[PDB]
């Protein structure tokens, strides 16, 4: 499908409200295997599950090892940009 | 199998 970049809006007392799968040592890209009802991810209404996330905050995570992906992704804070596609 | 984390 088309590449999409989504905003997503997290409080700090939140996660990001997915659960994320895959990674470059397994060949293969973060990939969204949940979004969890009514958390942030869910309420910016553009994340869905199959979705691979390409990049956020314009950190490249096309060749991220799993860890290395979890490490980036919860850093990120308050209004988060995400690009990812769905294939 | 590929890992799976909850963020």
């Amino acid at each position: 499908g088309p590449i999409r970049k989504v905003l997503l809006l997290k409080e700090d007392h939140e996660g990001l409200g997915i659960s994320i799968t895959g990674g470059k040592e397994h060949g293969v890209p973060i990939l969204i295997s949940e979004i969890h009802p009514g958390q942030p991810a869910d309420r910016c209404g553009g994340l869905h599950v199959g979705d691979a996330i390409l990049a956020v905050n314009g950190v490249n995570l096309r060749d991220t090892k799993h860890k290395e992906a979890v490490t980036i992704l919860s850093q990120q804070r308050g209004e988060i940009e995400f690009e990812v596609v769905y294939v | 199998r590929w890992p799976t984390s909850k963020i």
